[PDB]
């Protein structure tokens, strides 16, 4: 159970682990157009964090993007595959992101959320009610007034798994 | 915004899932 960072190096081997995230999203998020899925995943500002079994077999991850200046990232898309769901893995990979958030000097994680989902997030820490105002993130984060943005926030000295 | 490269938003309907 490793938890790497994977970017389009452009080698087969992480290649292969991105369409395998990329694949794992679309059957999970199938209200996503799939090449929307293939643009962010595969888009040289996005990057993902995957939960890798046996070294070779991904079954999870999260595609973010990081706005190093403004020390903010909009997680694009999180989830399991179907066969490792209620595991906890979710939680884990959730902690795993916010430890290395808080490595990359990140202070807020940002991510468009509706129905189900908010409830999700807000098990993870996350909140309707912002503190980080609204200018910063216009501008960089789209305003969508179709769905509900919540932010958590990253304190620097705050450990994250247990 | 009118971005074409921006972050991203998932797609989560409800979770009892089909689309
Ligand atoms: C959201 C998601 C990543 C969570 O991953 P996971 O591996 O199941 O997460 P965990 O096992 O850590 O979840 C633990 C908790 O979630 C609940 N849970 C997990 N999957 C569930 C499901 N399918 N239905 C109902 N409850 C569920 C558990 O009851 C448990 O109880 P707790 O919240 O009191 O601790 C996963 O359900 C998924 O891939 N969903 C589809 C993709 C999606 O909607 N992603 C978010 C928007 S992009």
């Amino acid at each position: 159970l490793d938890f790497d960072i994977l970017t389009n190096d452009g080698t087969h081997r992480n290649m292969k682990l991105l369409i395998d995230l990329k694949n794992i999203f679309s059957r999970q998020l199938p209200k996503m157009p799939k090449e929307y899925i293939v643009k962010l995943v595969f888009d040289r500002h996005h990057e993902s964090m995957v939960i890798l079994k046996n070294k070779q077999k991904v079954i999870g991850g999260i595609c973010f993007r990081q706005y190093k200046p403004q020390r903010f990232a909009e997680v694009a898309f999180l989830a399991v595959t179907a066969n490792e769901q209620v595991r906890g893995y979710g939680t884990r990979l959730m902690n795993k992101f916010k430890d290395h958030m808080q490595k990359q000097n990140i202070e807020y994680l940002l991510t468009y959320a509706d129905n189900f989902a908010i409830g999700y997030f807000k098990k993870q820490g996350f909140t309707k009610e912002h503190r980080m105002p609204q200018e910063k993130w216009k501008g960089y984060i789209k305003d969508y007034d179709g769905g509900t943005l919540m932010e958590c926030y990253i304190h620097p000295y705050v450990d994250y798994g247990r | 915004q009118t971005a074409r490269k921006s972050t991203g938003g998932k797609a989560p309907r409800k979770q009892l899932a089909s689309k």
